[PDB]
């Protein structure tokens, strides 16, 4: 990829003291670009001069082989970040499943007092007190731990609350679970999303099996932009 | 008795020798039990070359995505080498169920053997380093048409000498989503020394039912850059580039070419159903048009019309059902209005039977393309226009309402063909008999029911299933019961409802207990002429409790394993835990 | 009266009843002062309330929903599973349609009878292997051969995979009625159990009548479970006193 | 109080997280290392461990080496240094 | 001062006349004013505002006692509730639809709404010999693509006076 790119360029200033100054001085570029991020590996360093030789081939034009400088200022993108992830959107999943998900986020970080404050719109006809909510905000961030433990009724009751409006009197708009509900609620489960107690092999139906959530906030935070869902003003009351 | 005590009973019933009918359809007399027999035969033939023709199209559009599949994922698995030479190729199938069959290909002087591997045939590394070794040994020697081999990487070792051809395993894993990740990147670490052996070659096929990035965040990073040597990825799913929902829907419609039509809320109601389903699209698709098709032949007499040959078969019955069309009386309403022919619209109304008789066999030579015209859209859309982004459900949907337009400014990039895509129709008279539909909630009812919605709807209010009588009370042993007195676990949910969450037992048996006739019940219990125990506990002067507390905990034990009522505090059961709510 | 709630039942409803209830204001009441009764009072008058206090609507009922029967037969025969959910027993809507109705009218359709299995899912002792032996005589398939079974598979799993390419290239006639009474009871609403039903389900040659009890039910079938038992669920509450499955369960003081 | 130190992204924090647990300066809660005999070293390979199944950054980890004793062994000319006392 | 609305005016208090003057404005019967003015008795403290409860009655009260009179034509429902809104000096007509939704599951497994639903068969509009057809799911229901029997021949009647 290099004595092609000496020909290709129309190069006649080189010797093979002019290939390995070059090489040398990339494999230093590398290692005082990343030592910080690898360590003391002689492995994480192959895979990256692997990487990123090609893509500082390209860069050389007719005299960047002389120079140690200015070719490193045409290749400075490839020396401020890694780049070696596998890489739009976030989850190709249905719209009622990415809000179990969201409910289930909400339900297994959120103390189970404090959702009557946030959730109960609805007029009364009754006399009746709301939830007064958290007095003092606690900055010990919830969201930093490992989930919560809930109910299935809990979930369900979360997940209409926060689903958008559906469907003149006759209509009924509040959505209520129906097949398609526990069919992606128990899709969720399978893809390992959210997920349970594992005893071995639990029954599903039982009052003592309980939910949690097993996917990160760096994903829920896509999926609540996908379907446009405002949850970082849903703790914002930690930090 | 005792037979229902032993599980799997297995039973041959027993049968009359013959009836002489013609019962061996389902389809019912119709029109309220007025239609002829040779009519009901001619309905279950013609439903049955109509779902015949269809579902000879879905079963070639469905064994079709798969030599779509097997020439799709074989061009990237062959055909490439990497200049490193110790890594392995790396497929990443995206949003594919594991349903898939693998082909690998001729390549002689060369074994290729493809490795199933399962998250329940992976409980640890060794077990699939076994099955992995061991499926090998068995395609490698069963493919060559003699001793024993431990199962481990040995065997990738000397497979050049033990056989004399080079080795090329292309590993599958079938839910990657549902295998642990900790197993499996040790297995990819325990695979990685295969790479010394010069005659080997590891492909890797991960079958992905997520998106990627949560593969690369629950893998180790020195995994993640041997699998950034050589990777691929391949979105597998139907519903991406509409292709196949653009088949399975096209199909449909080359069935109901000209005989049925689509309503409006029938395809906003498919579209709204498909889009609440990723996984399986081709699926759900079919299994509601088939019902659609379904419930239209069991319930439309006038199915047996769709066939341009059973037109002299118009009964009394069949004019008088056809004439309360709305779209008729529409018709009839504006031949009133626009100009007065007294004579004719006094025969078409109520008198001449031959008339309207003679009118609707004129009412079938109409066309007018709706799906006859889409086609063209959609070949506009995708060879002079290309533009494969689109869906014909959609489409079509505003198609029939008349906001295609809309639907066609939706990409804007065919503002010059916005007279050559347009088509605006017109109704037919009588449609609303020839309409595949959904205004009574039957395809809601019986594919999607709101289930918990259903039940708890039965135990709060139930005067919608059990029936009031008039006649049947002096016959029967509870004619006055049926009246006063609601049927007890359907009045105890009464109680259950407007309960807290934590129900004492004791206080959920007296609000139970206090809602019952007294002076009714103490004068029924006395009617049984055979027993004599019955009447006994009558003669006890606290009979009210001890007949109150067998009825309160039969249904207490009856709601418990519903699912409504969690017995709390194990070795007391005394404080019962309401978790479930209704409208939920 | 005994709740101060001020919505009834929906999502506010559940946030509304789960308060918090003082030490005071509970009621610590014991079931010992309800009255006691014996074992055989409760099975006598137990016995007496089944078929003597709605008797006669309960049979108008059965007599409304079962001229439905021709509509079950067709779901049936078209490929579908049925579901049959509801409040209260649905033994003998399965026993008198399964039995009497349905295996009658196939037989005469495709010209002894057609085998119907009955299967008491709501006992606890349901095993998977005895049930799959008793459906491996009534249909005799072929056997695991060497290349076909795997490194310590399961056998029932392989085996009913095994069928479902075998009946691809085979008539469509119902060769068995498979009835489940309560498919989400205490022994089958596992995983491998459903794994299995829902594998059966895939054969166009058997016709699964299945009917359910919990009411989170339709969460033990997810996109591959769902998919393969292609349920059509119909709603026939008919409120039967239920008394063949309490004697299974406790009915402990 | 200031030339500096890049602050790197948790995208890249995991590499040297997972090259602080291949150097056994991290243990988790409660995981016993080898087993003593040669069956429960099966017994435990069947097992699914609940540790394992969790997402990446929530796993309970726990220190090989106090704070104390990386006060006493870093260099006192270092730019953490100070951040060592507690 | 002018009023916004009726339903607004928290613990106004509400006697017995005024609740069977309103009865008597629908023309409700005997029995089912003798409920409505009954249950006041019942809940009358827990009362956020006495203008909505008896304003959902006399609609959830009023679609069961008269609905074969709904059934050949639509202008009485709307007539029903436009008088209930003028009635409460109410502008807007949802404010009255939200009235009988948040009342309605408050009297949903009542007494006197048991016996009463089953005296006029109304079942939620739909009588049981056509919802006990709807529940089951079957193929042979009656759905709403054609005109009603009882209703093609009123249909036919309205012809004959307009050519003779």
């Amino acid at each position: 990829c290099l004595r092609k790119r000496i020909i290709e360029e129309q190069i006649t200033d080189c010797t093979d003291d002019q290939f390995q100054n070059v090489a040398a001085n990339f494999i230093h570029l590398i290692v005082q670009a990343f030592h910080s991020y690898t360590g003391n590996d002689i492995f994480a360093l192959n895979d990256l001069i692997d990487f990123k030789w090609p893509k500082y081939v390209s860069r050389i034009t007719k005299e960047n082989i002389f120079e140690p400088l200015a070719l490193y200022k045409s290749a400075i993108k490839l020396f401020l970040s890694t780049d070696d992830n596998l890489s739009s959107q976030t989850y190709d999943l249905s719209i009622i499943s990415k809000y179990l998900l969201i409910a289930s986020y909400i339900c297994s970080y959120l103390e189970p007092r404090y959702d009557a404050s946030i959730f109960s719109r609805k007029t009364r006809i009754i006399q009746g007190r709301a939830a007064y909510g958290r007095r003092k905000k606690k900055e010990v961030n919830p969201r930093y731990l490992q989930p919560s433990l809930f109910a299935i009724e809990r979930l369900l009751a979360i997940f209409q609350a926060i689903f958008p409006i559906q469907g003149a009197l006759r209509e009924e708009s509040l959505m209520k679970a129906n097949i398609e509900v526990f069919q992606n609620l128990s899709e969720l489960h399978t893809l390992k999303l959210i997920a349970t107690t594992m005893n071995k092999n639990i029954d599903y139906l039982s009052p003592k099996v309980r939910w949690k959530v097993n996917v990160p906030w760096e994903i829920i935070k896509e999926i609540s932009e996908s379907v446009h869902f405002n949850i970082s003003d849903y703790f914002s009351d930690i930090h | 008795f005792a037979d229902a005590q032993r599980s799997h009973y297995t039973v041959y019933p027993s049968l009359p020798q013959s009836n002489k009918n013609d019962k061996h359809i389902p389809f019912v007399k119709l029109l309220s039990g007025k239609e002829s027999e040779v009519n009901v035969e001619k309905r279950w033939e013609l439903y049955h070359q109509l779902h015949s023709h269809f579902h000879d199209q879905v079963d070639h559009i469905i064994d079709n995505i798969e030599a779509d599949l097997k020439a799709e994922i074989s061009d990237l698995l062959y055909s490439e080498t990497t200049q490193k030479r110790r890594c392995f190729n790396t497929i990443f199938l995206l949003g594919s169920d594991s349903t898939t069959k693998i082909e690998l290909k001729d390549e002689s002087s060369r074994y290729n053997v493809l490795i199933e591997l399962t998250p329940k045939e992976s409980p640890n590394v060794r077990m699939m380093l076994r099955r992995s070794m061991y499926k090998l040994y068995s395609a490698a020697d069963a493919e060559e048409h003699n001793n024993d081999v431990s199962y481990d990487l040995s065997l990738v070792e000397n497979f050049k000498r033990l056989f004399g051809k080079d080795l090329a395993m292309v590993f599958n894993f079938k839910d990657v989503d549902s295998i642990n990740f900790n197993t499996l990147d040790n297995f990819i670490i325990l695979l990685k020394s295969a790479f010394k052996y010069d005659h080997v070659k590891i492909s890797l096929i991960f079958n992905i039912n997520t998106n990627l990035s949560n593969i690369e965040k629950n893998l180790r990073q020195s995994t993640i850059r041997l699998l950034k040597r050589n990777y691929h990825k391949l979105d597998v799913s139907s519903n991406k580039g509409f292709k196949y929902g653009n088949q399975i829907f096209q199909s449909f419609l080359d069935t109901v070419d000209g005989k049925l039509n689509l309503s409006d809320r029938f395809v906003e109601f498919i579209l709204s159903k498909m889009a609440n389903n990723t996984n399986h699209n081709l699926q759900l698709l079919t299994k509601m048009l088939d019902y659609s098709l379904m419930s239209y032949f069991f319930q439309n007499a006038f199915s047996v019309f769709i066939d341009p040959v059973n037109v002299d078969f118009l009964n009394d019955d069949y004019l008088k059902i056809l004439s309360r069309c709305p779209t008729f009386m529409f018709f009839v309403e504006g031949l009133i209005k626009q100009h007065a022919p007294a004579d004719e619209i006094l025969s078409l109304l109520t008198n001449k039977n031959r008339g309207l008789e003679e009118f609707f066999v004129e009412f079938l030579v109409r066309e007018n393309p709706i799906n006859g015209h889409a086609k063209f859209v959609a070949r506009f859309l995708e060879e002079e226009l290309n533009i494969t982004n689109f869906n014909l459900i959609e489409l079509y949907h505003n198609l029939l309402i008349g906001k295609l337009d809309s639907y066609l400014d939706r990409w804007s990039a065919c503002k010059e063909y916005k007279d050559r895509l347009h088509f605006e129709p017109i109704d037919t008279i009588f449609q609303e008999l020839f309409t595949l539909d959904n205004r009574s909630g039957l395809l809601t009812q019986s594919i999607f029911p709101s289930y918990k919605s259903n039940i708890e709807d039965n135990l709060l209010s139930w005067e919608q299933v059990l029936p009031s009588l008039d006649k049947e009370n002096y016959d029967t042993l509870s004619g006055d019961l049926d009246k006063i007195m609601a049927p007890v676990l359907g009045q105890l949910f009464k109680l259950y409802r407007e309960a807290n969450m934590t129900i004492n037992i004791y206080d959920f048996y007296i609000a139970f207990r206090e809602t019952l006739p007294k002076e009714e019940i103490l004068n029924f219990i006395r009617k049984d002429p055979s027993n004599t125990k019955l009447l006994e506990l009558a003669e006890t002067p606290d009979a009210f409790d001890k007949v109150a507390l067998i009825l309160f905990m039969q249904a207490i034990f009856a709601f418990e394993n519903m699912g409504l009522i969690k017995f709390q505090s194990t070795k007391s059961y005394d404080l019962v835990e309401k978790c479930v709510w209704r409208g939920i | 009266t005994k709740s101060a709630s001020s919505f009834l039942d929906t999502f506010e409803g559940y946030f509304d009843q789960r308060k918090i209830v003082r030490t005071n204001a509970k009621s610590r009441h014991t079931m010992s002062m309800a009255p006691d009764v014996t074992r055989e009072e409760f099975s006598l008058v137990s016995n007496f309330f089944n078929e003597n206090f709605q008797k006669r609507p309960r049979q108008k009922l059965f007599e409304i929903q079962k001229k439905m029967f021709p509509q079950y037969w067709f779901e049936l025969t078209q490929g579908f599973s049925l579901l049959f959910y509801g409040v209260g027993s649905k033994r003998n809507f399965l026993e008198e349609f399964a039995i009497d109705y349905l295996s009658p009218k196939i037989a005469y359709s495709q010209l002894n009878s057609i085998p119907c299995l009955i299967l008491n899912g709501y006992n606890p002792s349901c095993n998977y292997r005895d049930v799959f032996k008793e459906i491996t005589d009534l249909l005799v398939p072929a056997e695991l051969t060497r290349s076909e079974t795997k490194y310590w598979g399961n056998h029932v799993i392989l085996q009913i995979q095994k069928m479902i390419d075998f009946y691809k290239n085979q008539p469509l006639d119902i060769k068995l009625i498979l009835v489940v009474h309560n498919l989400d009871g205490p022994s089958i609403r596992k995983n491998t159990f459903q794994t299995m039903l829902s594998f059966l389900s895939v054969i166009r040659q058997i016709a699964i009548v299945a009917s359910t009890d919990h009411i989170y039910a339709p969460l033990l079938w997810d996109n591959m479970k769902a998919q393969n038992y292609n349920f059509v669920f119909h709603d026939i509450s008919n409120f039967e006193p239920s008394t063949v499955e309490s004697t299974f369960q406790d009915v402990m003081k | 109080r200031i030339n500096t130190i890049k602050l790197w992204l948790k995208k890249d924090v995991k590499n040297v997280w997972e090259n602080l647990v291949q150097l056994d300066f991290f243990t988790e809660k409660s995981a016993v290392g080898l087993r003593d005999n040669a069956t429960a070293a099966f017994y435990a390979s069947n097992y699914q461990f609940q540790g394992t199944m969790i997402p990446f950054d929530l796993r309970s980890y726990q220190m090989q080496i106090i704070l104390q004793e990386l006060r006493r062994i870093i260099p006192k000319s270092n730019m953490y240094y100070s951040w060592t006392q507690l | 001062r002018i009023p916004n609305s009726l339903l607004v005016k928290k613990y106004c208090k509400m006697t017995t006349e005024e609740i069977i003057r309103l009865c008597n404005d629908f023309e409700l019967p005997r029995e089912v004013a003798y409920k409505i003015v009954d249950e006041y008795n019942i809940n009358a403290s827990r009362l956020v505002c006495p203008w909505q409860l008896v304003c959902g009655l006399v609609l959830n009260c009023t679609f069961i006692v008269f609905n074969e009179r709904r059934r050949k034509d639509p202008r009485i429902d709307h007539f029903i509730v436009s008088k209930m809104c003028s009635l409460m000096l109410t502008s807007k007509v949802d404010d009255v639809i939200e009235c009988v939704k948040l009342v309605k599951e408050l009297i949903i497994g009542e007494k006197w709404f048991r016996d009463l639903q089953i005296r006029y068969d109304d079942f939620d509009g739909i009588r049981y010999d056509e919802i006990i057809f709807r529940k089951l799911g079957s193929m042979l229901q009656t759905t709403n693509i054609l005109v009603t029997d009882d209703q093609y021949n009123i249909w036919k009647k309205r012809i004959e006076m307009d050519l003779a």
